[PDB]
């Protein structure tokens, strides 16, 4: 409060003999932002209710959730298999690992399948891996000292057997680790002298799982319990959230095969096809630029910066793509992959980092 | 209901041969479409430091009712409105037959001017109740880049910068500012009604 | 990873840095009218704080 | 002669690049090709509709049998695959998508990996084994695929490799072409790198009207043997053509029985001269559909109305014939228009056999 | 009223706060180029001080 | 749907307008009536075309929103930058080869006969004849000058 | 945890170039910085060498997707 | 200390991206999570024994 900040270099070199505007201390405008804001690339050409969307979002994105993840038991963690640099990469990305893929964006209706914040991806880009990783849940079964036991009950002596569930898949008490669980199937034995009550555990849900590992470790009144983790195998499908740094977030609404997506004259193929319409009132034009960036970035070789407040120039930015090989627009001639007929207009491709958010529809 | 489908596979099929799309490019201005914007803005800001310097002066004397300061702010927050004009440069840039986002406005299927003047030419004044940004930062300066008793109207929320051309610091910190009431009025959309 | 977080239970657990108000000054806000509060601290973070309100 | 001009070419590593050299040699001894190579292959087509060289285009991307590398359920031998990263499903997708050059199902690979080393190794292609079938005279695929890593200690024991066959339709693993090109020629261009045109395709005619009849398609596919390029590619052209004939003498079986009830194929008659027909097949594609259109189309310039649909959420083809002909004439023109699709590609096989040589 | 005791502190202390609006105004006093402009209430009254003590509206 | 792939909810764009929904992650439910007088009455009453005119306002719902209020003006649109807005017959023909409804008659057209887009919606116009005349959101005096 | 295998959005088989693409590109690097420490080597500064050349060489096309996912993909074995 | 004049400091090049590495060295001697683990350290060597001794 007894300070008079100039907010950036520029600003002090503009006042550098002003002697009617004296500052105590110059800013580094970058510094107004957190880690996860900075994530964003040109976060001042967005409007900034998106950026703050994007904090959100950045943060629910999948990922590599921790180097360890082999060697943890979690409850509904997501490991994603491919990761990639962004082509703008910001100041963020010296501090975090990047958690997403540079996919190849098309910005066109196509046939109304990603109208309202949907898109249509890629089932060729799906069935590689993208976005594809693996998820974990784990469960906690205990005992008690000297009247529950672990072991695959037997319907004669023991009452109470949950109806019309599978019991044959226990070996000594457990599932064994590499088998299909299934809805109804009985993942931990259990029998409780009193002749005997099962309580038993059942797997209660919708997408059956694999038994990744079980353990029999020792709680903290030193008694045996028993572990159990879940693995399910995820690939990116029909409900599942994706979204852009910018903060623009989608459902997966189609997916087409590769010879009904849309591709360029050299061949160039979406892997996500954006509504243009999903731009005009987000005014999230950090998108935009980040394409047209990116686009040149991927034909020369290389990684740029593109955090937020640095100088910038669309205008140079587009001139940037000529120079390149390509259109000013950054647009191409693209041709319709069911009917084989060409556009009566340049489409607007190329690289966007896309994230995939841990909204799993398989959950809800 | 069932015309309504049927006019849309009309619709989407014709455009699924004319193609539809919105780039970078549809978003930005002549060389020669930016120096009039720039010219608009500096007689929105010559004609609210004319009002200054009547401050300066004492000049200033408000109707039967008003107090100064609110006659002071009533003068700059109509001194810093975008004139009708603005859409000169932006039309000048664009074509309408093939511009994504000028059609997409245009037509009524999204978005409004004052978000395609926001993107291309100049945000202006951020209102926030009617009211320009005020001072919060320790009696009578804003933020901390602005010194106390600042007569600039930058240090008001008056934006210069369009999106495309990127803000700085403190006109997105006015922005940031302006979009959180937006999100917390929302909030009180479920719970008041 | 940086670290700092507790393990209690088998599970983590982070403690969230609060907002608190600050000590030893006096903070004014409005039958009774007005209210000046202050929490003094007799020196050092762990004391205890003894409040008084001036209505 | 429909087609002619043909243009092959390998995508060749540059051994002049000082870089690429050292690391080939350290990494792998490799101062020679690769023993499987991409190869691109440009074909102009000239007399036919964009409906049979784009649907020849979309079989040779993802409708023709094709062949990958799986593993049988069980293969991943999670007692000796001591490893923790490499979990099955990202070793898995990794195989699936290795590209192959088989000539018969018969084989079967392991991969018998140990890292008994202080560093983490890296697992390569070359590191699987035939285990079963007859002995490769020449590589199915390349030695250089990263499958994996290990960390110090682990192992990666996978057994039952097998060659499994399917459609890159159903699975992207099966696809075969990539899209490299795709014009017509018998359509001028503006120049587009001016700011007038940029917003616009490029071509002088809209494709609401235009009906192009010369075309240029490129594709690239992505592993052929180098001593028989020439021999892989007419063989890749070949089962296009054919698969697509198979397909359309499928429809060719249903008109014939117009008579007999059948559910693939409904006849009304709207008016005392008007008759509609309703073909629905299940799990057809565009191809088939915009072939049968354009070709009915094109046999009947006055039909009232020809029409399809692949609705993505129903998983078939429905066509819609209205015509102002009786029952037996409308049939007699459908198969009319049948022979001409089945006429038009096998002298495109024709040609095939006549140009590559 | 103002400019008495509700702001005198702060009138006399404002030459010398680094975070006050400076103007390009010549000072009678000590013949300096700058002087400190402050307005103070809601009529909005604009004093110019400089570090000499000058003061306008006589002060 | 029969693609066991397909987890979700799935409906037309211009139906979000009765649920004020969207496609961001919105969830909905759904309960199939298994009673007879629960199934005649979600039949007979509460069918969605019943709310196509609003109780609150008294005027209509549903339409075209982003995608077929930016296509029906290209549709509809005199001019495209090629010259004229119109399609050959074949075209013109798979403009309807996906609206479900009774294709048009097309006899009294040759393959080059060229159709003009207004011609190509009073095709489908015809069914339920209307009368209408306003200016189009198109004609802005703002953008007029 | 490696590069792809073939390319996320094409199919090219990008990942038989990897191994060596891996390699090179140090190397490459290497040229270009002039033999500093593995920490003064500025992350942003290793990033902006232009490796069109070297993905030539290696016999990739000009596509788009390819180059992307070859160029950005992150590799495991560094960061563990 | 006495500094040295500030009319003879060439900064005429300094570019914004310059500027970054002031941001580089703020979170580098902070460290991302910085306090949380200095707090904790304080309350290990100079917190607990004093509240346990000087308090009860
Ligand atoms: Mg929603
Ligand atoms: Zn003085
Ligand atoms: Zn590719």
């Amino acid at each position: 409060e007894n300070c008079l900040v100039a907010f950036s270099i520029i600003e002090l070199r503009k006042h550098k003999h002003d002697v009617t505007r004296r500052f105590t201390h110059v800013d580094v405008p970058q510094a107004i932002l957190g880690l996860a804001a900075l994530v964003s690339p040109y976060a001042n050409c967005t409007q900034p209710a998106r950026v703050t969307y994007e904090t959100n979002q950045g943060r629910q994105t999948g990922g590599w959730y921790c180097f360890s993840w082999p060697y943890r038991v979690d409850m509904n963690r997501f490991f994603q298999f491919y990761n990639e640099m962004p082509l703008v990469k910001t100041i963020a990305h010296n501090y975090v690992i990047p958690n997403g893929l540079n996919t190849i964006v098309a910005y066109m209706i196509y046939g109304g399948y990603n109208q309202e914040d949907s898109v249509i991806v890629s089932q060729s880009f799906i069935d590689r891996g993208g976005f594809a990783g693996t998820f974990y849940r784990e469960e906690k079964v205990e005992l008690e000292s000297d009247i529950e036991s672990f072991g695959k009950p037997d319907p004669l002596i023991t009452k109470n057997l949950k109806p019309g569930a599978n019991y044959e898949k226990l070996v000594d008490g457990f599932v064994p680790v590499g088998t299909v669980v299934k809805k109804g199937d009985i993942i931990i034995g259990k029998v409780a002298k009193i002749k005997y009550i099962d309580r038993s555990v059942m797997y209660g849900f919708d997408e059956p799982a694999v038994v990744d590992a079980v353990m029999r470790p020792h709680g903290p009144n030193d008694e045996i319990f028993g572990l159990m983790r879940l693995r399910y195998e995820r690939n990116l499908n029909i409900g599942d959230k994706m979204s852009s740094r910018s903060g623009n977030k989608g459902i997966a609404a189609l997916a087409l095969p590769t010879s009904d997506m849309p591709f360029t004259e050299d061949g160039l193929q979406p892997d996500l096809i954006v509504n243009p319409h999903s731009h005009p009132s987000r005014m999230t034009n950090g998108q935009m630029i980040e394409t047209t960036v990116g686009l040149a970035n991927a034909l020369q070789g290389v990684v740029t910066d593109g955090t937020a407040f640095l100088p910038i120039n669309v205008q140079l930015l587009s001139e940037r793509l000529a120079q390149e090989g390509l259109r000013f627009n950054g647009c191409q001639k693209m041709f319709n992959g069911q009917t084989g007929e060409y556009f009566d207009a340049a489409i607007f491709i190329g690289p966007t980092y896309h994230q995939r958010l841990q909204k799993f529809v398989l959950d809800d | 209901l069932k015309m309504i489908f049927a006019t849309q596979q009309l619709a989407l099929n014709y455009v699924r041969n004319a193609g539809f799309t919105v780039s970078t490019a549809d978003m930005l201005l002549t060389p020669e479409a930016h120096q009039e914007v720039q010219e608009i803005i500096n007689e929105l800001l010559l004609e609210s430091e004319e009002i200054n310097n009547r401050l300066l002066h004492g000049d200033i004397m408000p109707p039967i009712g008003l107090t100064t300061h609110d006659f002071y702010e009533k003068l700059q927050l109509n001194a810093l409105k975008f004139p009708d004009r603005i859409l000169k440069p932006i039309m000048n840039s664009i074509n309408p037959e093939t511009n994504g986002l000028f059609q997409m406005v245009a037509t009524g299927a999204k978005g409004s001017n004052p978000n395609m003047i926001h993107i291309m030419a100049g945000i202006g004044q951020i209102e926030i109740n009617t009211q320009r940004i005020q001072p919060q930062f320790s009696f009578g300066r804003t933020l901390v880049y602005y010194p106390r008793f600042a007569l600039e109207a930058q240090a008001y929320g008056f934006i210069c910068n369009s999106y495309i051309a990127g803000l700085t610091s403190p006109e997105f910190i006015f922005g940031e500012m302006n979009g959180r009431f937006d999100l917390i009025n929302k909030a009180l959309s479920t719970s008041s009604t | 990873e940086p670290g700092g977080y507790f393990i209690a239970r088998g599970g983590e657990w982070v403690v969230d840095l609060l907002e608190n108000i600050r000590f030893n000054t006096l903070h004014i806000h409005y039958n009774e009218i007005i209210r000046g509060e202050f929490i003094s601290q007799p020196g050092g973070a762990f004391e205890n704080s003894s409040q008084i309100i001036i209505r | 002669k429909i087609f002619q001009n043909v243009e092959i070419k390998p995508f060749l590593i540059d051994f002049s690049n000082l870089f690429i050299k050292n690391a080939a040699k350290k990494l792998f001894q490799l101062e020679e090709q690769l023993p499987l190579v991409p190869v691109n292959v440009v074909m102009d087509f000239k007399g036919i509709s964009r409906a049979a060289v784009h649907g020849l285009s979309r079989v040779l991307q993802d409708e023709i049998p094709n062949y990958m590398l799986d593993i049988k359920p069980g293969g991943y031998k999670i007692e000796d695959s001591t490893d923790l990263f490499m979990t099955e499903q990202f070793i898995r997708n990794r195989i699936n998508f290795i590209p192959i050059y088989a000539k018969n199902e018969t084989l079967v690979f392991a991969l018998r990996s140990l890292n008994n080393s202080c560093e983490v190794k890296t697992i390569y292609s070359r590191d699987l084994i035939q285990v079963a079938g007859p002995k490769l005279k020449y590589p199915i695929f390349n030695p250089t695929f990263e499958i994996g890593f290990l960390q110090p200690g682990k192992s990666l024991i996978i057994e039952d490799i097998y060659i499994k066959k399917g459609i890159g339709r159903k699975h992207a693993a099966f696809n075969l072409a990539v899209k490299t090109h795709f014009s017509h020629l018998d359509i001028e261009q503006y120049p587009t790198d001016k700011k007038e045109y940029m917003a616009l395709s490029g071509y002088k005619q809209s494709s609401m009207t235009s009906d192009p009849r010369h075309h240029r398609l490129g594709l690239c596919f992505p592993a052929v043997p180098l001593p028989h390029i020439n021999q892989a590619v007419r063989t890749y052209l070949k089962n296009a053509c054919r698969i697509i004939i198979g397909r359309i003498q499928s429809i060719q079986k249903i008109y014939e029985n117009f008579e007999e009830p059948q559910p693939e194929l409904v006849l009304f008659s709207m008016d005392e001269e008007k008759t509609k027909a309703i073909i629905t097949i299940k799990d057809e594609t565009h191809t088939i559909g915009n072939l049968l259109k354009t070709y009915i189309y094109e046999m009947i310039p006055d039909i009232s109305f020809v029409g399809y649909q692949c609705v993505p959420h129903k998983q078939e083809m429905v066509l819609t014939i209205i015509h102002k002909a009786s029952q037996e004439d409308l049939i007699t023109l459908l198969e009319k228009s049948i022979q001409n699709i089945i006429q038009t590609f096998q002298i495109l096989e024709k040609n095939v056999d006549e140009l590559i040589a | 009223g103002e400019m008495e005791d509700k702001y005198k502190i702060f009138i006399k202390n404002a030459p010398f706060d680094p975070t006050n609006c400076q103007i390009k105004k010549d000072c009678p006093n000590c013949h300096l180029d700058y002087l400190t402009q402050i307005c103070i209430g809601s009529q909005k009254i604009i004093i110019l001080v400089c570090r000499c003590g000058y003061m306008s509206n006589r002060g | 749907l029969e693609n066991p792939k397909i987890s979700t909810f799935q409906m037309n764009v211009s139906a979000c307008a009765w649920y004020n929904a969207d496609f961001d992650g919105d969830q909905m439910n759904l309960w199939v009536p298994w009673s007879v007088m629960s199934r005649v009455e979600a039949e007979l009453l509460c069918s969605v075309r019943n709310w196509f005119i609003s109780t609150k306002s008294s005027g209509p719902v549903n339409g075209q929103v982003q995608d077929s209020t930016v296509g029906s003006f290209l549709l509809t649109r005199t001019n495209t930058p090629m010259g004229k807005n119109v399609m050959n017959k074949l075209h013109a023909m798979g403009l309807f080869q996906t609206t479900q409804t009774d294709p048009p008659c097309f006899a009294n057209y040759s393959p080059t006969d060229l159709l003009d887009g207004k011609s190509v919606v009073s095709m489908l116009l015809r069914q339920t004849p209307i009368n209408y005349q306003r200016a189009p959101t198109w004609y802005s005096e703002v953008y007029a000058p | 945890m490696l590069i792809p295998v073939v390319c996320f959005t094409c199919g090219f088989p990008i990942g038989t170039y990897a191994a060596i693409f891996d390699k090179a590109r140090t190397e490459y690097i290497k040229t270009k910085m002039g033999g500093t420490l593995p920490q003064n080597i500025p992350l942003d500064a290793s990033l902006q060498i232009e490796l069109k050349d070297l993905i030539t060489a290696l016999g990739i096309p000009m596509r788009v997707c390819c180059r992307t996912h070859l160029i950005t993909t992150l590799d495991y074995r560094k960061y563990y | 200390i006495t500094y040295g004049p500030i009319e003879t400091v060439d900064n005429e090049e300094l570019t914004e991206a310059d500027m970054l590495s002031f941001i580089s060295a703020a979170v580098n001697s902070t460290g991302l999570i910085g306090y949380n683990i200095k707090s904790f350290d304080d309350l290990m060597d100079n917190g607990i024994p004093q509240i346990v001794k000087q308090m009860f």
